[PDB]
């Protein structure tokens, strides 16, 4: 017009934030008394609000430090503040507010307010036309300009607004994106749970799994779904049993004294205790401070020792009496483990180790004893003589193998020695009667992996109850025997056969200490101590899962590791098709898939807490009655409720009435409503103090038009309790209602190929039928019709395939098309009533076995006459077009 | 008057203008000219021997562009204005470890709107790391070789029985190459330790894994806790040491 | 005749610098001092190894820093040792102490507070060490969803990015609603995980905000006016707002709430403002109870909804914790020493706060039986009462109550804490004393210690000077020594305050001799002060331009950041709106030095049971080659 500015001139503000200026500054700039001030040139965004600056700095010298929030107002004289929704329903009737602020102290200004068109939406907005409202805002006011439209398309849609003020340079417009959701209610359905075990639900080290599609019977028209593949690592932690208390083990701590022989019955306990905490990390209940103090118990006991150590290095227990082969070996034994602890001559262990070999090795491989301790306790098992001579060469060969490591560089004839006391046991093995032998000769050999086939099923079958080597006799004898068989099992690796084994030594309460039990208490704490040692962390788990997705281009894989064991990995897919799952390697898994959809929803799904009625009626320049009737849904009557309501374009409440509702009876009506003028009042509310939960409360109040419009837009009803908003009820009322609304008429333009069966020409049909683009072409009669709240389910009978694609379905099978309620009334459908119609392929919907049809705007729907019509003059015309179509179909076809 | 109406700088004329002289009171409309607004045509008009200005208050102003949007981790500044207006150049700058997609990183405010489209920025890159032989990657995103982008970092672990070679650790750099290179699993050795204050007792140099190294002391010295070493992936545990005493 | 002591914080932190203090008593000449840390028991790796000189010239005192490297040989859930030892020419003193993996702090900030689907999460990760100075290390980031279930993992690397690394996640359109997490944590320390929190929602900007504010912060049961409230609306640019509110009551007793329907008001909002009040009446009659004390614990809630007059815009607001109490203030000993020493002053640091948690300004406390004690809180809401102790082994007991005037005996605050004595050795009766002038101490300023000595007077000559130690931040910051003449039972030191000090700091001190029974004997104390919380350099951000201008949509504005220099700077900007829904989890200076408070080793205010206790409860240990040690610490936490 003229004094305005054109709407292509003005430029919508869009950039609407939460949160922005995520940058970066340096401050170089030279310092003033520590402080360096540098100016940063911003822009701010569209916003009409409050920015809070939040500044964080890090500095090499003074380190991080969090500012104090500066505050930004930024704001305009004259704006617009579109209030949109989150999200709202498709092919719901709506209606959105904008609202104009004017801030001028004392000056009205004159807006032209206009409603931008939108081929997504559905409003009085229409290519042709403009929706524009002029109004009056006074200053220091706002006013609300209602918006009524209809979502068409789901997905993130945009409304836009602008405005421009007379006889003054200003102007203003708003463009934000709200999100359009189907009909149905969100669902998740998991399809497929399955437990991924490769190595254990597998075969051949692999496990497979075929997944089903999802049902999704119920799944809206239209709409998309997704599907998530679920992956997640299962931990396992080693079932390890428990070590033995570090409190037990106070007694072990001993002094070392006597001689050759006692001096190592007291500095055994000592150097296998210190040795069991080490490997159990237990100082921290023994006490860290004490550890120094054993050792020097040790070095105690070994420079003590030394004293022994004849010119042969061989030991005995006094200085002038023959060296003893096995204290010897014993003392090679100790000292052997004890040089991790404390300072061990190898001059002393070597020597000792030679000596052994060149004095005391017979040619056959046997280690003999010339000398006999005086202590025959201290020897264990060696004393109940039976096989002597494998019990003997298997103790010594069992020091030397220890020893190896510390004196193979010294020692030339070790590794012959090894090998030679190895071929004795060997040979002789098999005789064995006594467990004690065995198991002790079982883990020297076990040692050089020379314990296989029927020697290693001897040793085995000789636990009694798979869990203990025991003979008539001592239990020390036993406890240590077992321990051998222990140290065997775990140098086999029998992972199998050691839990019974650990569990049996636990169980026998036993910690060393006593009469003649330096070979039990050695034994049994070094057997435990080796068995911590072995045990893994935890269970393996390193899974190679890959899906095979049918849709996709390549298999898609998963290393599923056990620092990411727990780790959610997924994988989505648009299709709802069957996928395989291919897992391999140790360790568990799990396998999810669950599918996300809308499915229909049967019942209401808006107004589930509030019934409400309006109804309008022409009053007895024009004038009508609102009444409003309202009930609530619930067990005990409604708390104050608000009644938003919004006029019709050109009407307004009348005062009189409304100060009669403001007058108590539960009605409330505030007085800057009651104040404003019959102009500019386009939106109402009253408040109530509670509403009846067992009948309707009806309200009714008069209504005035002031201004004349051609195209009126259709008044709003909201119902809510103030502590809900969500939980409201919106009734639309409009007159010509006791459809012509726009929005009603606008709505149902892409339901079908809208066109009159007398424009359509024979030459017309075969042109556009044999396009590629249809797909199928059928002459329909209508079976059923199953309507519904939101889509409505058209059963046609194929009665004849005048051209078939995709679908192959034959003559007398039935399929299902699908539309929206809004088109209900334009395709006007009736039972036994015949129909030609084809359509693209794109309107397939769901799977072969279940294919239905979606009326989309490139469907055809032509009314096919009965054998009655047709034999009238009038509609002649149209049943020969009809009959020379499908002939020219059935027989020529398409062109090519 | 006796000519025809002056071309103005920023406006122009809607009339054809083939007659010579002019009735008074006639109106001369000026149109707006592109990347221009105003509340409506500037209007001048013939009287007194000139052509006067029906519409002094009424100008044509630059029209405003709206902003020309922030684009994921990337900045932009302003050339030839501090506002958003016709004539104006919004220059994009991509945040470090981000590399412009593309070569085009302004956009021009001109009569219609703003130029082209908001440029892209995409995090640098780095090659895909294979597992070194004898080794694995401990870290890193799962994926077997997948490109990888700024600020990622990868660790490498050698199996049992091997010690690893260079660097332990690297991370994508700013450039799209990795910081450190790729390290190789060797099997483990160790060169015999020379002892201070002390002399070795085995005459073997080169030592495997868990293999033990003798050694003793000069006179006057005395061993340092321990009596001999052990070789491990990281070396001699412990180092073989001699303390007077 | 001579004593070598050692001195070691009570938990030894990887990457990072850590102090040891050494000392050689009554020594004579120069004393070569070797320090050497080996791992425990093993003693496989030698981590560290440092050399000095004690000489008189130092007092015979000198210190050894050595950082521990990071192996790989510190690797479940068992806790780690070392062996430090020290020796003294010949002699050898040696000491196991607890290992902490703990490599640094991690803070992450979060663009807002609360996201919608779709949307992506912007954030930033600062990396520094136990000093809060920039680092570059490896970090582990996961995101976790409202389960607790890790939906995406990554490592990255922060070295060259000046100890800022920006971050960020995309949430999926379909996504589960609630509070989502973010762990991150060093790649050598797996155990320290540092968290921050995310609401995901589907929400739109409320367009104005409402702030609940009742006239107390609390409600005192016995007020007859009952609670009262004022209700404020007003546009999120400033405007006031027009409209209608709703504003109902409730009472909340742990999780389980319940409504007041009865107390449901309608009130008009008049220039941006309206009252609504809460009767005691109907406060009593909502419950089924006549007893009106049993209330006390509980508290009320406040909703409020206003609508403006358009019916366009609807916004909610709520105040919830508001403590229903007998008395307005509250009175705390976590500041005070439970330990005091026979015959010598007693000093409590009396905490008083607000219902609410905030500290309480000029609030009077005194002690009962002894009027003369009465002091004034501080700003931070501490104030100081001195007693006098009689030689005795009878446990202290103290009552403190507040005597604000204005108020009832049956309003004033009180509360009652127990001291035990300090055990001497051999019970000499020997005691040492710490006392720090109770005022806010800011960096910059100088404190004036107190040594007060207690003892014999046939061995209180042999005292010639004291040995101090500061520990801030979980270390050793400063170490040195007060000489005393004899005779003097008081000495001063002149301590200055540096930026180092924030934002706390423990004092202890100690003296040796060989009294009685030609016992070597060792007392020690110790004090906690608190110091004024800022950043140790400084930031501001405020406008660059003229006042008088008004930021306009899409128009150019200035900023003026001055801050440290050669310091990086990272910005945000969030809209209001945003707060009004969500205003959890705001990173602010507070709470970085919130958390390294937490991390602090030392437990205790001051003092101890005995010497040994005194250094323990500090975060410290003490080693002497005559047999005086601290006992072990094998716990990375404090006591319950
Ligand atoms: C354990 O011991 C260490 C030292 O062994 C303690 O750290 C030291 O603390 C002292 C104060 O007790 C600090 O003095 C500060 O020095 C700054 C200036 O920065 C520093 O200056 C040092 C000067 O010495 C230089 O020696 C080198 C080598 O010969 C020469 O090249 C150079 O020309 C100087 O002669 C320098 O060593 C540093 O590297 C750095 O430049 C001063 O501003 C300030 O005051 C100083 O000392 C006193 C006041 O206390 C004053 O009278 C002097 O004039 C001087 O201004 C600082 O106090 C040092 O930071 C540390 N010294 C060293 C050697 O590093 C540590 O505190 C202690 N730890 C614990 C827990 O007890
Ligand atoms: C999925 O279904 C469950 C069970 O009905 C429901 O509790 C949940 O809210 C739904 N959402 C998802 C995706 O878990
Ligand atoms: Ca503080």
């Amino acid at each position: 017009d003229e004094d305005i500015i054109a709407e292509e001139n003005i430029v919508s503000r869009s950039e609407f934030p939460e949160s922005w200026l995520w940058n970066v500054e340096d401050l170089k700039e030279p310092p003033k008394n520590g402080i360096s001030t540098k100016l940063m040139n911003i822009f701010l965004k569209d916003s009409i609000t409050t920015w809070e600056i939040l500044a964080v700095s890090m500095s090499d010298k003074k380190g991080i430090c969090v500012a104090d929030p500066f505050e930004v107002t930024v704001m305009q004289d004259f704006f617009i503040d579109l209030r949109l929704p989150y999200s709202v329903v498709r092919n719901e009737q709506v209606e959105i507010r904008a609202v104009l602020y004017n801030y001028r102290q004392n000056q009205e200004l004159k807006v032209r307010v206009e409603l931008l068109h939108n081929p997504a939406f559905c409003s009085l907005a229409t290519t042709k036309r403009r929706h524009q409202q002029t109004v009056t805002i006074p200053p220091k006011s706002s006013l609300s300009v209602p918006y009524v439209i209809v979502p068409l398309k789901t997905g993130l849609q945009e409304v836009e607004v602008k405005a421009a003020v007379y006889h003054h340079f200003i102007s203003d417009g708003v463009r934000k994106s709200l999100k359009v959701v189907p009909e149905g209610i969100r669902m998740n359905k998991t399809v497929a749970v399955r437990t991924l075990d490769p190595e254990r639900l597998g075969r051949e080290g692999v496990q497979k799994e075929d997944i089903p599609p999802a049902d999704l019977s119920d799944q809206v028209p239209d709409t998309e779904s997704e599907t998530r593949i679920l992956l997640q690592g299962t931990p396992v932690a080693q079932m390890t049993e428990d070590a033995v208390d570090a409190e037990r083990l106070k007694h072990l701590i001993v002094t070392p004294s006597g001689c050759g022989e006692q001096n190592m019955i007291g500095m055994t306990p000592t150097v296998i205790a210190v040795h069991y905490l080490d490997e159990t990390e237990q100082w921290e209940k023994f006490g860290l401070e004490k550890r120094q103090g054993a050792l020097e118990l040790i070095k105690k006991g070994y420079t003590q020792q030394l004293a022994f150590r004849q010119p042969s290095s061989a030991f005995a227990a006094f200085v002038k009496r023959a060296p003893s082969t096995w204290l010897t070996a014993y003392v090679v034994k100790v000292f052997s483990l004890a040089v991790n602890l404390i300072a061990i001559d190898s001059q002393v262990l070597c020597g000792a180790v030679k000596w052994l070999i060149l004095e005391k090795q017979k040619p056959d491989g046997v280690f003999q004893e010339d000398a006999p301790v005086i202590h025959q306790e201290m020897i264990g098992g060696l004393r109940n003589n039976n096989e002597k001579d494998m019990a003997l060469t298997a103790f010594v060969l069992i020091s030397l193998q220890e020893a190896k490591d510390i004196c193979e560089e010294q020692v030339n004839s070790l590794p012959g020695s090894i090998t030679k006391a190895g071929d004795f046991l060997e040979a002789n093995y098999m005789n064995l009667q006594r467990s004690y032998t065995v198991a002790i000769a079982g883990y020297a050999l076990a040692q050089m992996g020379r314990l296989k086939g029927p020697l290693l099923n001897k040793f085995l079958t000789t636990a009694k109850d798979k869990n203990r080597w025991e003979d008539p006799g001592k239990q020390l004898y036993n406890v240590e025997a077992t321990s051998y068989a222990l140290l065997a099992l775990l140098q086999l690796k029998d992972f199998d056969f050691v839990p019974p084994v650990v569990r049996w030594l636990n169980e026998q309460r036993y910690y060393g200490g006593g009469y003649g039990s330096t070979q039990a208490t050695f034994m049994v704490f070094q057997a435990l101590a080796q068995y911590q040692k072995d045990a893994p962390d935890h269970q393996e788990l390193n899974l190679d899962v890959s899906l095979q997705l049918p849709s996709r281009s390549s298999k898609i894989t998963h290393r599923i590791h056990w620092e990411s064991a727990s780790l959610l990995r997924s994988e989505e897919t648009k299709e709802n098709e069957g996928f395989t799952v291919t897992a391999e390697g140790k360790g568990q898994g799990t396998l999810s898939v669950v599918t996300m959809y809308h499915a229909k929803a049967k019942d209401q799904l808006t107004c589930n807490k509030f019934d409400l009625k309006v109804t309008i009626k022409p009053a007895p320049k024009n004038t009508m009655i609102l009444e409003i009737c309202t009930r609530y849904r619930g067990d005990q009557d409604a708390t104050m409720s608000i009644l938003d309501i919004s006029m019709m374009t050109g009407f307004a409440p009348d005062t009189d009435d409304l100060k009669q509702l403001a007058n108590g009876v539960d009605r409330y009506i505030s007085k800057y409503e009651l104040d404003k003028a019959f102009s500019d009042r386009n939106t109402l509310i009253i408040y109530l103090d509670k509403v009846s939960h067992s009948e309707d409360d009806c309200l009714a109040f008069k209504v005035h038009q002031y201004f004349n419009v051609e195209l009126i837009q259709p008044g709003a009803v909201k119902v809510y309790a103030y502590y809900n908003l969500e939980e409201s009820c919106t009734r639309f009322y409009h007159p010509e209602k006791e459809c012509r609304d726009e929005l009603c008429r606008c709505a149902e333009e892409n339901c079908f190929i809208q066109k009159s069966d007398d424009k359509v020409t024979l030459e017309e049909r075969l042109d556009k039928a044999c396009e590629p683009g249809v797909d199928y072409v059928y002459k329909t009669r209508l079976v059923k019709v199953q309507l519904s709240n939101d889509f409505d389910e058209y059963i046609m009978a194929i009665e004849q395939t005048i051209k078939s694609g995709s679908d192959e379905v034959q003559v007398g099978q039935q399929r299902t098309f699908i539309s929206p309620i809004k088109c209900r009334e334009a395709l006007k459908l009736e039972e036994k009533k015949h129909y030609l119609m084809w359509g693209l392929s794109s309107d397939f919907w769901g799977e072969k076995p279940n294919l239905s049809y979606i009326i989309g705007k490139d469907t055809w729907v032509e009314h096919w006459p009965e054998e009655d019509e047709c034999q009238d003059e009038e509609n002649q015309k149209q049943c020969q077009d009809l009959g020379a179509f499908t002939e020219s179909m059935v027989v020529f076809g398409c062109p090519n | 008057c006796n000519e025809l109406p002056p071309r103005r700088n920023t406006e122009i004329l809607t009339g054809s203008w083939s007659d010579q002289t002019y009735p008074e009171g006639t109106q001369a409309i000026y149109k707006c000219r592109p990347g221009y607004r105003s509340l409506g045509n500037i209007i001048m008009v013939c009287r007194k021997g000139e052509w006067v200005a029906l519409n002094p208050l009424r100008k044509c102003q630059k029209r405003p562009c709206g902003h020309p949007g922030d684009t994921p981790f990337g900045t932009f500044t302003l050339t030839g204005g501090n506002v958003f207006e016709y004539g104006v150049k919004a220059v994009y700058t991509c945040n470090e470890g981000y590399q412009l997609l593309g070569e085009i990183n302004y956009r021009e405010c001109d009569t219609d709107g703003w130029t082209n489209d908001i440029p892209i920025c995409e995090v640098v890159k780095c090659l895909p790391v294979t597992a070194p032989e004898n080794g694995k990657i401990v870290s890193s995103a799962m994926e077997p070789d997948r490109e990888y982008h700024f600020g990622q970092a990868v660790r490498f672990v050698c199996n049992s029985g091997y010690k690893i070679e260079g660097d332990e650790e690297m991370h994508c750099s700013d450039d799209g190459f990795w910081s450190k290179e790729k390290p190789k699993c060797v099997e483990i050795s160790c060169k015999s330790p020379d002892v201070i204050n002390g002399s070795p007792i085995s005459q073997k140099i080169i030592y495997k894994e868990n293999e033990r190294f003798q050694y003793k002391c000069n006179m006057g010295y005395e061993y340092s806790e321990r009596g001999d070493a052990v070789c491990t992936e990281s070396g001699w545990r412990p180092l073989p040491s001699c303390e007077e005493a | 005749s001579p004593m070598y002591s050692i001195i070691t914080p009570n938990i030894l932190r990887l990457e990072s610098e850590e102090t040891m203090v050494l000392e050689a008593h009554d020594a004579q000449g120069d004393v070569p001092v070797t320090v050497t840390v080996h791992d425990f028991p093993g003693k496989k790796l030698v981590l560290s190894s440092e050399k000095t000189v004690l000489t008189p010239a130092t007092n015979h005192m000198g210190n050894v820093t050595f950082t521990i490297p990071a192996n790989r040989e510190f690797k479940k859930g068992r806790n780690k040792f070392v062996t430090v030892q020290a020796t003294f020419g010949t002699q050898v003193v040696e000491k196991v102490v607890l290992v902490s993996l703990q490599s640094g702090y991690l803070f992450i900030q979060t663009d807002k507070t609360i996201y919608t689907p779709g949307s992506t999460v912007l954030y930033r990760i600062f990396t520094v060490n136990h000093k809060l100075l920039p680092v570059g290390r490896t970090v582990m980031v996961n995101i976790e969803n409202p389960e607790g279930i890790p939906v995406k993992q990554d490592s990255l690397s922060s070295q060259n990015q000046l100890g800022v690394l920006p971050l960020s996640w995309d949430i999926p359109e379909l996504v589960n609603m609630g509070q989502w997490k973010i762990r991150a944590y060093y790649e050598n320390s797996p155990q320290q995980v540092f968290s921050t929190e995310f609401e995901v929602k589907e929400y739109v900007l409320p367009s104005f905000e409402v702030i609940v504010e009742p006239t107390e912060k609390f409600y005192y049961i016995y007020n007859e006016k009952g609670l009262e409230v004022t209700i404020t609306a007003r546009f999120l640019y400033g405007k006031k707002v027009e409209g209608t509110a709703f504003v109902i009551f409730g009472i909340q007793d742990g999780e389980q709430r319940i409504s007041l329907p009865e107390s449901l008001k309608r009130i008009p909002i008049e220039d941006g403002s309206g009252e609504v009040v809460l009767s005691r009446k109907v406060l009593l009659d909502g419950v089924q109870n006549p007893r009106a004390e049993d209330l006390v614990g509980k508290s009320l809630y406040v909703s409020a909804t206003v609508i403006l007059h358009s019916g366009s815009d609807m916004v909610q607001a709520e105040r919830s914790g508001i403590p229903i109490v007998t008395s307005p203030y509250q009175i705390h000993f976590t500041k005070t020493p439970k330990y005091f020493k026979p015959g010598m002053p007693f000093d409590l640091m009396v905490f008083v706060t607000n219902p609410d948690g905030s500290p309480a300004y000029r609030v009077p406390v005194a002690v009962q039986g002894e009027d003369t004690v009465q002091s004034l809180t501080q700003g931070d809401g501490v104030a100081k009462l001195s007693i006098n102790t009689h030689p005795s082994q009878k446990p202290l007991s103290i009552t403190v109550r507040t005597k604000k005037q204005e108020l009832s005996e049956a309003e004033q605050a009180t509360r009652t804490m127990q001291a035990l004595p300090y055990s001497t050795v051999g019970n000499s009766n020997n005691y040492l004393h710490l006392s720090v002038l109770r005022t806010e101490l800011r960096p910059g300023e100088t404190l004036n210690v107190n040594f007060l000595l207690r003892m014999d007077r046939a061995h209180e000559a042999k005292i010639r000077y004291y040995t101090y130690l500061i520990m801030n931040k979980g270390r050793l910051l400063k170490a040195g020594r007060q000489v005393r003449e004899p005779g003097q039972d008081l000495v001063v030191l002149p301590l200055s305050i540096t930026t180092d000090f924030i934002p706390s700091f423990r004092l202890v001190a100690y003296y040796t001799l060989i009294g009685a029974s030609g016992q070597r004997e060792v007392v020690a104390d110790s004090v906690w002060v608190d110091v004024k919380d800022s950043c140790v350099g400084s930031l501001v951000v405020k406008s660059g331009q003229s006042e008088d201008r008004q930021p306009v949509p899409g128009q150019q504005m200035t900023l003026k950041i001055e801050g440290d220099h050669g310091a990086r700077v990272v910005l945000v900007a969030v809209d209001k709106g945003v707060f009004v829904l969500n205003k959890k989890n705001k990173l602010t200076q507070s709470k970085i030095w919130d958390v390294v408070e937490k991390a602090d080793i030392g437990c205790t205010p001051g003092s101890g049971k005995d010497y040994a206790g005194v250094f323990s409860d500090a975060g410290l240990t003490f080693t002497s080659s005559s047999g005086q040690q601290t006992a072990q610490r094998a716990e990375l936490q404090c006591p319950q």
